[PDB]
């Protein structure tokens, strides 16, 4: 429930069961019956998740949706800490299968690049 | 490249600076304290000479390319090493020794040719030997009062000077058809007012004969009035008669002339057809406002008498860098033409606030009737540091900068964006008690907080004059077993500019984090010492971006220790909890046992130069792999990182007397 390299956090809430994966490995259907995802991004991923608790996505069945949009300001500013540790945020986010993550960190990255090209570092930093 | 000097900061002497036009290499030179600067090819190289006395006036030889530089009682004489070459370079050459009185003016003439007044004008020739050059006091005579200002023209016109606040200018004419030592005439040439300025015409083609008329005297006076006295040989004859006024009005307040020399130089026949003023030279009046007129004289040189008159050619006006910066008095060299470079004329101003300014104004616009504003542009500038630089601190922001001495002269600089590359701009003076240690600057320049080696922390405000306003003081216990070695301004959790938690390193651990502010006190905070791996920190060295990034989350200080563990610590603090706390960030175990340098970047890399200090090694802190492994000739003297927040991040490895800039490259998946 928690990373072994000094990882710890709330062993379950209402956040915990945003991660479609800990939909069915948080001992979901208990009376029927994390270890990759790195500390720090651990806590990055719960906390985007405790942020957006009191929000609704349409997760796969966005069809034209979940993509060509722009992302949540918050969210921008959020990911937008470390261009190193978004990669590995994007794959936690893909582990657990917690779709509007992924989604975010995507257009976030993607944005990163575009604008790393000459031209846009060019007509957005010195003009 | 686009290298931009500071030589030095120019002295107030009339005289401090002169362009020349030897050979075309528009040579510049100006005094600077105890130093000689000389600008040789578009002021694109600079040589410097020492000399252990204030230099007073400094002069060049157009023919030759001689200077003449005053300073106490004494001249000295320097010549191109080498009389033509693409890089010219002066070398001491010879002295000149005449009386007790300092020299306070002095000037060049035809054939080595000198008027070096103090306060006998004392005229020699120095050319002799094999090349001793050894001078010959073919004058000499006394003066009402110390001469401020001296002028020599070429051949049988001679000499004149005016003294401070003179009225009348001594003509002293070459009075004497042969033999060395010539008496000269007397002439008084009265003005309603003191002199504020003067000089010759010039006219270069009478050589080598140099016996010509219409020597034409340029003098403004005090009162408002330009004046032009014509002159002719006329077996002596001429002249002390004022040819042709020009009043001022009262919006003007600096006047300036180009010769026909210049213009022959710089417009061709069919351009010159107009303004179809090629006839005679031009004079440009200017004001404060900016506003200016430029006009051209009436037969000014015409060897017959004509009716010399001033008609207009142009309305102009530029910004305020092309024409003032509100000084009190600007001492304007020759304008000469830039050069090759035709159509420009390299306009340069002396502003007497320790900067000089290099114009390059366009002369075809110049003369435009039906023209627009002035379209100068500010080319160069020239000033220096008072006394020296111990050391530069950066701003993070990378957009001011702290000059440190041994003495407490330090100095809050900006960089200036001119129309070449990029210069420093002085804006506010750090007055200090005693040396600055250690100091950091934060509001984009406007509050500085350093710490004296006396172990007081002080809080300068400088939100303009350039006086900077010591605002907040404190001082230490200088327990004498532990020593302060960095400041890191430890960024708060949010961004927050009302205060700054500064950590002072006391060596091994006890991190002094004082919650230094302007509006309140400053304060003291326990929490905490880190690790100093060893009980004696190693070598640490700074973790700062040079670029406008407001993120928290970062590196600050990447230590090492004498076993070569180096480690990046983060910092964390709590205003609330009035403690701050230091996480390892990265703990990459270093090959290096004994380093020289150490330094790091925004991105994670991080440099080493080895105990030999001939190898750089270049390691990613991200992964504590050596991603780079060089082997230089000569020792690493320092280390400095750059970046952008598109990680553009540039090494600059500095030597003994050049810098290599360094940059990543991207792994090429199909070679080496």
């Amino acid at each position: 429930l928690v990373s072994g390299e000094g990882e710890r956090f709330t062993v379950d809430k209402k956040i915990a069961e945003r991660s479609l994966l800990l939909k069915n490995y948080l001992n979901d259907m208990h009376d029927s019956n994390v270890p990759n995802v790195r500390s720090s991004v651990l806590q990055k991923v719960i906390e985007w998740a405790e942020h957006h608790r009191d929000s609704n996505f349409p997760d796969e069945d966005d069809d034209d949706s979940r993509k060509s949009a722009p992302v949540d300001s918050w969210d921008r500013e959020f990911l937008k800490v470390d261009q190193e540790m978004l990669y590995e945020i994007i794959l936690a986010a893909n582990y657990l299968n917690i779709k509007p993550l992924l989604d975010a960190g995507c257009k976030v990255v993607a944005e990163m690049i575009r604008g790393r090209s000459p031209e846009e570092i060019r007509r957005t930093f010195n003009i | 490249m686009s290298l931009n000097f500071l030589p030095g900061r120019p002295n107030a002497t009339p005289q401090t600076a002169c362009q020349a036009t030897w050979q075309n290499h528009t040579i510049f030179a100006y005094c600077s304290g105890n130093n000689l600067i000389i600008l040789t090819n578009k002021f694109t190289r600079l040589q410097t000479i020492y000399t252990q006395s204030d230099c007073t006036a400094v002069d060049i030889n157009s023919q030759n390319g001689f200077i003449a530089l005053s300073f106490h009682n004494r001249v000295l004489i320097y010549k191109p090493i080498h009389q033509i070459m693409q890089n010219p370079k002066w070398t001491q050459c010879c002295q000149l020794f005449h009386d007790d009185t300092p020299v306070n003016c002095l000037r060049w003439s035809s054939d080595n040719e000198l008027a070096i007044g103090s306060d006998f004008l004392s005229f020699w020739k120095i050319k002799d030997n094999f090349g001793v050059y050894q001078p010959i006091l073919q004058w000499n005579q006394k003066q009402p009062k110390p001469v401020y200002n001296v002028i020599i023209s070429q051949d049988s016109q001679l000499i004149v000077s005016i003294g401070k606040y003179d009225c009348n200018a001594k003509l002293w004419k070459r009075v004497s058809i042969v033999g060395e030592q010539a008496i000269f005439n007397l002439t008084m040439l009265p003005h309603p007012k003191p002199i504020t300025a003067m000089r010759w015409k010039k006219e270069p083609d009478q050589v080598s004969k140099n016996n010509t008329a219409s020597h034409a005297l340029y003098t403004l006076c005090e009162d408002k009035v330009l004046r032009i006295w014509s002159c002719f040989e006329m077996e002596k004859n001429h002249t002390v008669q004022i040819w042709g006024e020009v009043p001022l009005s009262p919006t003007q307040k600096f006047c300036v002339i180009i010769d026909n020399w210049i213009i022959r130089q710089t417009l061709s026949v069919k351009d010159s057809e107009i303004f179809d003023i090629s006839d005679s030279d031009i004079v440009i009046l200017g004001s404060m406002t900016g506003e200016m007129e430029v006009l051209a004289l009436n037969n000014l040189s015409q060897d017959p008498p004509k009716p010399m008159t001033k008609k207009t050619i142009s309305h102009k006006k530029v910004k305020k860098a092309t024409m003032l910066n509100d000084t009190r008095y600007l001492y304007l060299p020759e304008i000469q033409p830039y050069d090759n470079v035709k159509g420009k004329l390299s306009f340069l101003v002396h502003d007497l606030q320790g900067v000089i300014r290099h114009l390059l104004i366009d002369i075809l616009q110049l003369i435009n009737n039906k023209t627009e504003d002035l379209s100068a542009a500010l080319e160069h500038k020239f000033t220096g540091h008072n006394k020296s630089v111990q050391k530069l601190v950066r701003s993070s922001d990378g957009e001011a900068l702290l000059t440190t001495s041994r003495f407490s002269e330090n100095g809050v600089w900006y960089p200036q964006k001119l129309n070449h590359g990029v210069s420093l701009r002085l804006q506010n003076t750090i007055q200090t008690e005693s040396p600055i240690k250690f100091a950091v600057v934060h509001e984009l320049g406007k509050q500085v907080i350093c710490l004296l080696e006396n172990g007081a922390l002080q809080a300068w405000e400088c939100p303009t004059q350039k006086q900077s306003y010591l605002r907040v003081e404190t001082r230490l216990k200088e327990e004498k077993k532990i020593h302060p070695i960095v400041m890191l301004n430890t960024p708060e959790p949010k961004h927050s500019h009302e205060r700054h938690f500064t950590a002072l390193i006391f060596s091994d651990g006890s991190i002094k984090a004082f919650e230094v502010s302007l509006t309140r006190g400053i304060f003291e905070v326990k929490s905490d010492s880190l690790d100093i791996d060893g009980d004696d920190i190693y070598k640490i060295s700074i973790i700062d971006p040079v670029h406008q990034t407001f993120v928290s989350n970062r590196p600050l200080i990447s230590l090492i220790t004498k076993k070569g563990l180096t480690r990046t610590y983060k910092a964390i603090v709590n205003y609330n909890d009035r403690h701050v706390q230091w996480i390892k960030a990265c703990e990459i175990n270093t090959g290096i046992m004994n380093c020289t340098c150490i330094r790091g970047s925004s991105t994670g890399k991080l440099c080493i130069v080895n105990s030999t200090g001939k190898v750089m090694s270049l390691w990613d802190l991200n992964r504590g792999v050596l991603e780079y492994e060089e082997t230089f000739h000569n020792p690493i003297e320092d280390i400095d990182w750059t970046s952008t927040e598109y990680g553009q991040s540039i090494v600059s490895i500095g030597f003994t007397g050049y810098a290599l800039l360094y940059t990543q490259l991207r792994y090429d998946y199909t070679n080496n």
